[PDB]
């Protein structure tokens, strides 16, 4: 995994339309793209609501948000075993590559990673609130 | 980012309305705001609560001038038992002509509302009889009122705001208010009852301006400084004084009669300025007891570190709790609610029975709508008390410092606690319960005598042994041996007469449905206490959630998973314990309620007899009393009883919303509120039209507390309207 | 009642019971009267169930035993 | 080898484990110096259902 | 006997002076 | 006079005009951006 | 490209891709008659201000309460400026 | 006869059903995804929640629907 | 039936019988529609037929129904 | 956005990472448990606060937490 890949201008699946796509929020704050590669051309379910085709070779589609992406290519993973990437799509229109955000798929350990919110101890042993009083702590949790 | 959330920042970023919503909550949880040091937490509060003892006084300021200007204050004087007091103007611009012409009581040229707080009578029973009076004391207190606004004002400039040591010295704060906060003020008030207010009572008005001229009793100081003290209780008024009159009027300022004035059915002034003075001598002793800046005196740190137990059954005693007190300012609100809703209580439930305000036990609706107003306002301040404890454990509770002392062995016997709370609880509804349906179907079966109708004997006999001679046990004030022998030197005759009269509610008498009620009653308080000691003990963790200090006081749960953690906060603890205590307290009141009535129409057979099954509270005494309520508005126009009838329903109104609140949760909601986004968003010309915050449903602590809030209000507001309609529909 | 006592289910939930529940299965295991099968406090979706069911039941049984009752007395 | 024994009981004294002053008995211990070596199998299942979990040597006791 | 007039209208002013000061104190609050 | 008049001013002025004031002042500032 | 076959994304066209579209609006430059439109600007040459609409209506506000309880009240008739012109009665316990 | 309360009750018992029919048919509609839940057909017909997230997403399971629809339908 | 009528009683009773168990079954038929929404539905049988245009603007239905409710409500 | 901790007790069972409907968690390596992983957290920004981790998470008492702060639009999940 050398470079992230890139987004180009691919085929989108056959769709009707549905009242469930894309609102102002895309317009204003941002969007997610989905990016898959399909083996054979199928009917999956849309996230949004209704049933869509997908072509054969690589699929584009464009979603309000990234758990709507997630759930839809986890399902092309777990029935199909499908591969995809996700990308965030902002206003201004700088993409940005999302899933796996390693390209490895988190649940498989891949080198490189660092530990990010991480705490050292058991849950039991977070100090009490009151010992962080008067602090800009979010919690125990964070001390 | 918007300004609104000042003080969070977390809030001010939110994107969504749930802003706006948490902005107005968390305001006043001043420890959580941003940037937020102890010093400026205890000058806001200082000065937070400068800022409402100045709303205090302003309510009560108008209180007086509305009485004093639209009131009919003199009339009512002249006449307390055949008139009916005025609590202000009603300037409606939506009323019809019936409503004009219905709602003119009293002695008003304009619609009027009849004052049901009792202003009146304690204005009248204090010394003020004109209007002019009362203009004279709204503006005193309005003055009040700024001057503390301007205190707050002053104690918030850096100059003169107190460090946290000046909050933090105990000694010093205690010291001052038990001698000159309640001591020196009952002293005022006796100078006051002295000079005033019994001299007014004796037909005498003793103002400003002949105040330094009249002298309250006919000798002067000189049998209070010579030691001859019984001087002042030599000549007290007859049995045959007219309040307000000469005649029958004595001379003795300070005595100890006991029992009522005949005349009011109320306690005699010079009891209660006697009553205010010993109170002031034992306050003004008692505020000397703490060391503050002069080498004598007590430390409260040391008196609780040397009260340990030797034997070790309490651990380690008290040591390390003055700290614990002094550094946790919810410990000390939860103290001070607990401790006030305990003398709210207590003002409720000795109001009624010993009225200090003359011409109050003749007004009805004013004493149902005291006694409901303050158990209500007790039941609420008990469950913030509880709350507040639980606030202390999670936050300010130190397991640490805390180790060994009481409160950790609360922590450490927490299950034995809540498991004997749980079985109180549930001994008491299950026998309380099942009596009432057994005398239910006895009823119901035709056979009435069948009824397991348990004799409260204990309480009957407490009355025997306080002077009662209706049961004939006749042991301590009813027989003849050497307490009422020493009683019956100064107090004794008065409260005899008192006690023993069936007019009054000194002490009524009892019966199997006062048993079956003060078990209900017990169960209430039994079961509210539960949950709000679980909620507390729980506070800081339990099996299902062993990290839940890390979660603050509310949250709205810890999700689905492990079977589920709905309403697991000590907050959730606290929502579902304001419904045991509303229906408790409606027990209370409703048991209150119901007795007078039956002892105010002169049959108290009536309570007597239906008050054993749950049907006979349905029917002779919600359905009988609603009648003439429900009557208020109808077909055939209107009369005074139609806004509480209409308040009534609106009670019923805001009780239904909140059931939806409290039933329907959110995710139904959300995307209800989805569909109504894009709907929005693709209607023409409404589009033009665009949301700064998102909207969102209601989060799930924020929509408990709004159905909660709907269930409290509708509760109280319907009850309100119920008690007053029907009180002043059969008795004015 | 039984709409009353459907309140109870309606508005409250899972978390606050089964940790009462806890309190209580303390109390039994200071006994040794602790059931095999382990007391758990009803699944949300259960709560809600109960709620609902008793909901309607009282609802309907008061409007039952009103209905019947007028019309049986009047005829 | 470190830790209780295989099939011994040890009475749990983590203070958040819901099996805190109860007795399970021992699966294994993990010898390659983990955090919490000793796996601890319980007849009574906890809230999440499952019947076991990992504790360090200073958490058990037998 | 009714409050007179100058009696309402005084009294108003002086609340109008506590309402300021309210607002005074307020605005400290708010700081 | 102030009984004939005071009442049939400041009960819209305290109901009315007030409430419309201060829901105006308040969501101005609410909705008043942070900078 | 957006327009292609089956291509509903382009970073060149992102008001399509994102569906920032003008639905009805329209826009050509002039619809009313030229001296109507200076009319209306004159009739509102003052209040095209945001702050001078936020005086004119707290004036408004202020002198329509003041109208309202000094005249407005009584002009339109309402029963609560009539008097109640009609003899009082007594609740229970004869209390007035 | 049919007066103005008969017109008033009738459109009552519209608004009544109509919410009713809110209710259910938003639960039908909603059952396998929303904009809140893309992924709620793999939750189930019948479970409590998807935790407190996004704002909390208590009743959402279709279920929940018939519940308050079960309400709805009572009243 | 003869002497049904007379017997408000009984007429009385089986209205509000009749009338309790319908509104029952409309809320199970909801359920169970949306038990093999959840379940039983497969999108590759119903690509572009009657019930997936449905679930393609149920935003629209639902929006609309409870504008509906709401104006039902108020007025 | 909300705040996700991981603990050491993790056992390195992905679950975790698996149950996340956003993609927040994700496993390194790491020495501590005989799997040889830990989970992770570094996309917290992306946290619905769904507990979904949580609810799959087999070690007692858990080894990721989820604690609700500041909602953010992608904390509360809305699609506008
Ligand atoms: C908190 C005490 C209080 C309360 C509840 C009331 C209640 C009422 N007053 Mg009274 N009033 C009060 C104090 C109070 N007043 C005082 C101290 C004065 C000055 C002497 C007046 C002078 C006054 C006049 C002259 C008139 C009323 C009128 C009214 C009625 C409605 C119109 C109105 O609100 O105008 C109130 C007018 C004002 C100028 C505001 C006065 C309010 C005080 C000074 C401030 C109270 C603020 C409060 C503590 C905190 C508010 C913050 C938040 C909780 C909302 C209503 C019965 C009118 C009436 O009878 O209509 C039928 C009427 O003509 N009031
Ligand atoms: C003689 C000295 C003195 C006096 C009079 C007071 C008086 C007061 N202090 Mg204290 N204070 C003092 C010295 C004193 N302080 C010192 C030395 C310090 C430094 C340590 C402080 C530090 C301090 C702090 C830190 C605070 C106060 C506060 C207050 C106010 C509380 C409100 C109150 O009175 O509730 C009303 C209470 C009573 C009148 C006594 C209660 C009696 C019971 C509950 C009721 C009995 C009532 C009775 C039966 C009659 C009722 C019915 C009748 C109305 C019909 C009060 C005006 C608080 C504040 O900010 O307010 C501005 C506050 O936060 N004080
Ligand atoms: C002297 C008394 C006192 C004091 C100083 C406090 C102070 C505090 N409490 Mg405590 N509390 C009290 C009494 C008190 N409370 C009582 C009596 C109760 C029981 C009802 C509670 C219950 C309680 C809970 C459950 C919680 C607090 C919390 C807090 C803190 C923040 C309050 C807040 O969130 O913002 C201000 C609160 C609001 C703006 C909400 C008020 C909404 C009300 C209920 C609406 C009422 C509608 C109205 C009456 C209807 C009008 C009539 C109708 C006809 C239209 C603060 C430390 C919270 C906290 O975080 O603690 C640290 C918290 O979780 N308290
Ligand atoms: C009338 C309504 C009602 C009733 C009866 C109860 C009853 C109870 N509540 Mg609930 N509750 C209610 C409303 C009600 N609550 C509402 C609206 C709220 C607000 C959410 C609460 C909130 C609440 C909390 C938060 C707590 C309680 C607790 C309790 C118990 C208190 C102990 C007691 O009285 O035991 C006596 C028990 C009863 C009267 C229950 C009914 C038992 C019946 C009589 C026996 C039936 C036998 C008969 C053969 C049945 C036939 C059925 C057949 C078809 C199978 C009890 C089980 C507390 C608890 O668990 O304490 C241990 C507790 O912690 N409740
Ligand atoms: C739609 C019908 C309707 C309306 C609009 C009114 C309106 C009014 N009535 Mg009428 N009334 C009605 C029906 C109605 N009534 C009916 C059916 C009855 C039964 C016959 C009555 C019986 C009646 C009586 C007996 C009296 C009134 C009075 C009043 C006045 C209240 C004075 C005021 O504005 O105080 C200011 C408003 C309040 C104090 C209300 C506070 C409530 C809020 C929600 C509390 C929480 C506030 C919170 C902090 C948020 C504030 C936001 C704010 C910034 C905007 C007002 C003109 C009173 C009057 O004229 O006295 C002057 C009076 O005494 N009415
Ligand atoms: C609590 C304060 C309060 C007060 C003082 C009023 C006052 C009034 N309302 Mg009510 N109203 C209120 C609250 C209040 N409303 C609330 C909270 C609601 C919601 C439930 C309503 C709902 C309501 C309805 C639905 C109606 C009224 C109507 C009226 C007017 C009756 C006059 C008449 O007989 O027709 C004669 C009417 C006229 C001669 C026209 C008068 C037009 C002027 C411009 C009004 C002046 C009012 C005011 C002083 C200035 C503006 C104040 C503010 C916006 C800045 C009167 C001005 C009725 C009406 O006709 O009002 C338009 C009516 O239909 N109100
Ligand atoms: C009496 C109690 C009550 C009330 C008023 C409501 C009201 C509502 N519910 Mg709720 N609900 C309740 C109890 C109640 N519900 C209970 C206990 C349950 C069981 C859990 C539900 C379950 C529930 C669900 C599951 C759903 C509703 C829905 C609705 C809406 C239906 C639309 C409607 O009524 O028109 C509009 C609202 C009303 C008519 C309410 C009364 C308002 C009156 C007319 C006042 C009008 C304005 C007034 C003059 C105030 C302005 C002045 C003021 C500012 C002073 C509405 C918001 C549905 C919904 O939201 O979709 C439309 C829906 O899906 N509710
Ligand atoms: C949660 C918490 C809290 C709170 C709590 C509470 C709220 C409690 C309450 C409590 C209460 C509320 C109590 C009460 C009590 C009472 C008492 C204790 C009483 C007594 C009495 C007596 C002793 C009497 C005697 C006598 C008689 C019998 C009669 C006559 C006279 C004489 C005197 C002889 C706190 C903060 C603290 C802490 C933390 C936690
Ligand atoms: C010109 C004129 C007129 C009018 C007048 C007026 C308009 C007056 C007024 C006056 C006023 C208008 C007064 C007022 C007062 C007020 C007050 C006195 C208030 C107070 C308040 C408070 C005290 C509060 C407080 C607080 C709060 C609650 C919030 C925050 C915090 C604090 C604490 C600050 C008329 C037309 C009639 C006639 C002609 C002439
Ligand atoms: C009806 C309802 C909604 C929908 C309610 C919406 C989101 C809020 C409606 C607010 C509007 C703006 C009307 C508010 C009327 C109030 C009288 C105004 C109070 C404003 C104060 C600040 C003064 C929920 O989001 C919800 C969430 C969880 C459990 C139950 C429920 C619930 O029952
Ligand atoms: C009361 C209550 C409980 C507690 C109820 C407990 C767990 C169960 C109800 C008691 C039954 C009766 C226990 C079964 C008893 C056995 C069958 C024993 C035989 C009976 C002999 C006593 C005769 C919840 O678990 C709950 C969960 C979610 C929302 C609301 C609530 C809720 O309101
Ligand atoms: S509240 Fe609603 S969402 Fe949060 S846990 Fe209980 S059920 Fe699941
Ligand atoms: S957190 Fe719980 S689930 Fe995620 S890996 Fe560590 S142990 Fe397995
Ligand atoms: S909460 Fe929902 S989103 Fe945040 S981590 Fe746990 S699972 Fe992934």
């Amino acid at each position: 995994w050398t470079a992230p890949k890139l987004d180009p201008n691919t085929p989108s699946p056959i769709f009707g339309g549905s009242t469930g796509g894309l609102l102002r929020k895309a317009q204003v704050e941002e969007f997610y793209v989905l990016t898959w590669e399909a083996k054979k051309e199928a009917i999956f379910e849309m996230p949004t609501g209704g049933a869509a085709i997908m072509r054969k070779g690589p699929n584009l589609l464009k979603l309000a948000r990234k758990e709507q992406c997630l759930a839809l290519l986890n399902t092309f993973r777990s029935k199909m075993k499908l591969d995809g990437c996700i990308y965030r799509v902002f206003p201004s229109g700088e993409v940005q590559y999302l899933h796996p955000k390693d390209g490895v798929y988190p649940e498989k350990v891949n080198k490189g990673r660092v530990g990010a919110n991480q705490n050292m101890r058991s849950i039991g042993k977070n100090t009490n609130p009151a010992k962080i009083k008067f602090q800009g702590k979010l919690g125990p949790f964070e001390v | 980012a918007t300004k609104f959330p000042k003080f969070s920042q977390g809030l001010a970023s939110d994107p969504t309305t749930r802003r706006i919503w948490f902005g107005i909550a968390t305001a006043h949880d001043f420890e959580t705001h941003d940037g937020m040091t102890e010093e400026k937490l205890y000058q806001k509060i200082f000065a937070s609560h400068f800022g409402q003892l100045a709303i205090i006084f302003l309510w009560t300021s108008g209180n007086l001038f509305h009485v004093a200007w639209q009131g009919n204050f003199e009339k009512w004087g002249e006449d307390p038992l055949h008139v009916r007091p005025i609590a202000h103007t009603i300037w409606d611009p939506h009323f019809g002509q019936p409503a004009v012409e219905a709602f003119t009581r009293g002695g008003a040229s304009a619609p009027v509302n009849i004052a049901y707080s009792g202003v009146y009578q304690w204005w009248y029973t204090i010394g003020m009889r004109t209007n002019v009076d009362l203009y004279n004391g709204s503006l005193f207190l309005l003055f009040v009122a700024g001057l503390f606004l301007f205190a707050g004002w002053l104690h918030l400039q850096p100059t003169f705001a107190p460090a946290v040591s000046w909050f933090k010295n105990a000694e010093s704060r205690l010291n001052h208010h038990l001698s000159g906060l309640f001591g020196v003020s009952s002293l005022a008030w006796t100078g006051h009852l002295v000079h005033v207010a019994i001299p007014a009572s004796r037909g005498e008005t003793v103002r400003w301006d002949n105040f330094l001229t009249t002298l309250p009793h006919p000798a002067g100081l000189a049998p209070f400084f010579t030691g001859q003290w019984a001087v002042y209780a030599q000549n007290p008024d007859t049995a045959g004084h007219i309040f307000g009159t000469s005649e029958g009027a004595g001379t003795a300022i300070l005595t100890f009669l006991g029992g009522f004035h005949p005349q009011t059915q109320s306690l005699w002034l010079t009891d209660m300025a006697h009553h205010h003075l010993a109170i002031a001598v034992v306050f003004i002793i008692a505020g000397h007891q703490y060391r503050t800046n002069f080498g004598i005196g007590h430390s409260m740190k040391e008196i609780l570190e040397a009260h340990t137990a030797p034997s070790g059954r309490l651990g380690a005693g008290h040591t390390g709790l003055f700290d614990t007190v002094n550094n946790s300012l919810h410990f000390q609100l939860g103290l001070a609610l607990a401790s006030v809703g305990v003398l709210c209580s207590l003002t409720a439930q000795h109001m009624y029975s010993m009225p200090p305000y003359a011409f109050l036990a003749q007004d009805f609706t004013t004493q149902a709508a005291l006694y409901s107003h303050h158990q209500y306002i007790a039941g609420f301040i008990m469950c913030g008390a509880f709350a507040h404890g639980a606030i202390f454990f999670i936050r300010d509770y130190d397991p640490e410092a805390n180790k060994g002392n009481v409160l950790a062995r609360m922590l450490e016997h927490k299950e034995a606690i809540i498991s004997h709370l749980s079985w109180v609880s549930l001994f008491l509804g299950f026998h309380t319960l099942g009596l009432y349906v057994h005398n239910d179907v006895m009823q119901a079966f035709g056979t009435p005598e069948k009824q397991i109708l348990i004799e409260p004997v204990f309480a009957q006999w407490i009355q025997a042994a306080q002077g009662k001679a209706l049961y004939g046990f006749d042991i301590l004030l009813s027989g003849d041996n050497a307490a009422t022998a020493a009683g019956n030197s100064i107090y004794l005759p008065g409260w005899l007469a008192g006690i023993n009269s069936s007019t009054n509610s000194l002490f009524l008498p009892i019966g199997p449905g006062d048993f079956l009620v003060h078990h209900a009653i017990a169960l209430g308080l039994h079961t509210t206490t539960l949950i709000l000691v679980k909620g507390a003990l729980d506070a800081r963790g339990s099996k299902l959630m062993p990290d839940k200090k890390d979660f603050g006081y509310s949250f709205p749960c810890d999700g689905p998973g492990r079977g589920g953690t709905c309403d697991i906060s000590a907050w959730d603890a606290f929502y579902l314990a304001v419904f045991w205590e509303l229906n408790t307290v409606s027990w209370t009141v409703f048991y209150f309620h119901w007795k007078h009535l039956a002892l105010w129409q002169g049959n108290s057979a009536q309570f007597d007899e239906s008050s054993t099954y749950i049907m006979g509270w349905l029917r002779d005494y919600l359905w009988l009393n609603s009648s003439q309520l429900i009557n208020g508005y109808n077909p055939f126009g209107m009369n005074s009883l139609s806004v509480w009838a209409w308040m009534f329903l609106f009670g019923h109104l805001i009780y239904a919303t909140g059931f939806m609140f409290l039933i329907s949760w959110r995710g139904y909601w959300q995307e209800l509120i989805e569909t109504l986004v894009w709907a929005h968003e693709r209607t023409p010309l409404a589009n033009f039209v665009k949301w700064n915050d998102k909207p969102v449903a209601l989060s799930i602590v924020q929509a408990r507390l709004v159905g909660l809030t709907h269930f409290a209000v509708g509760f109280v507001l319907t009850y309100a309207a119920f008690v007053i309609a029907s009180t002043s529909g059969k008795f004015g | 009642f039984i709409w009353a006592f459907s309140l109870m289910f309606l508005f409250s939930g899972r978390g606050y019971w089964q940790e009462l529940i806890e309190s209580i299965v303390w109390a039994h295991n200071k006994l040794k009267v602790a059931p095999a099968i382990q007391p758990r406090a009803l699944s949300i979706t259960q709560g809600r169930a109960v709620g609902v069911a008793h909901y309607l039941l009282g609802g309907i049984a008061t409007t039952w035993s009103f209905f019947l009752a007028r019309i049986i007395a009047v005829g | 080898q470190v830790g209780p024994p295989r099939g011994t009981m040890v009475k749990i004294l983590r203070p958040e484990s819901y099996w805190f002053n109860d007795y399970g008995k021992v699966i294994s211990v993990d010898q390659t110096g983990v955090r919490y070596p000793v796996v601890v199998r319980f007849e009574k299942v906890n809230y999440a259902g499952v019947s076991t979990n990992n504790y360090a040597l200073d958490e058990v006791e037998y | 006997m009714p409050l007179s007039d100058t009696q309402v209208f005084t009294a108003l002013f002086v609340a109008l002076i506590t309402g300021i000061l309210s607002l005074r104190l307020g605005t400290q609050l708010y700081k | 006079m102030a009984a004939s008049l005071l009442p049939s001013i400041f009960v819209p002025l305290v109901g009315l005009v007030f409430p419309a004031v201060a829901m105006a002042s308040l969501f101005l500032y609410i909705e008043k951006e942070q900078v | 490209k957006y327009g292609d076959e089956s291509v509903y994304f382009d970073l060149s066209d992102v008001e399509a891709t994102t569906g920032s579209w003008d639905v009805y609006g329209v826009d050509s430059a002039s619809r009313y008659p030229e001296q109507q439109a200076a009319f209306f600007e004159a009739a509102a040459q003052g209040l095209g201000r945001r702050e001078a609409v936020y005086s004119v209506l707290a004036v408004s506000a202020g002198l329509l309460t003041v109208a309202y309880g000094v005249k407005g009240a009584k002009d339109a008739k309402l029963p609560i400026t009539v008097g109640p012109q009609q003899p009082a009665q007594v609740g229970p316990r004869d209390r007035i | 006869s049919l007066g103005t309360s008969d017109f008033m009750v009738h459109h009552i018992h519209a608004f009544t059903i109509h919410v009713t029919v809110l209710i259910l048919l938003k639960g039908v509609l909603f059952a396998r995804s929303s904009r809140l839940i893309p992924d709620k057909a793999n939750l189930g017909f019948r479970f409590p929640c998807d935790g407190p997230g996004r704002g909390g997403t208590c009743q959402v399971s279709a279920w929940d629907h018939v519940f308050l629809g079960l309400f709805w339908m009572y009243n | 039936y003869p002497y049904l009528a007379t017997d408000y009683g009984t007429q009385l009773s089986l209205f509000t019988h009749h009338m309790w168990i319908g509104g029952f079954c409309i809320c199970g038929a909801a359920a169970h529609a949306a038990i093999f929404m959840v379940r039983d539905y497969d999108p590759a049988t119903n690509y572009n037929n009657v019930l997936d245009r449905v679930l393609r603007h149920r935003d629209a239905i639902i929006s609309h129904l409870n504008w509906v409710c709401i104006f039902l409500g108020f007025h | 956005s909300h705040a996700v901790k991981i603990y050491d007790t993790c056992i390195g069972c992905t679950q975790c990472v698996r149950a996340c409907p956003t993609d927040v968690l994700e496993m390194v390596p790491w020495d501590g448990c005989k799997a040889g992983q830990i989970a992770s957290a570094p996309r917290t920004e992306d946290c619905v606060g769904c507990k979904r981790c949580e609810a799959a998470c087999p070690t007692d008492f858990l080894s990721v937490r989820v604690y609700l702060g500041s909602e953010t639009t992608r904390s509360m999940g809305l699609a506008y």
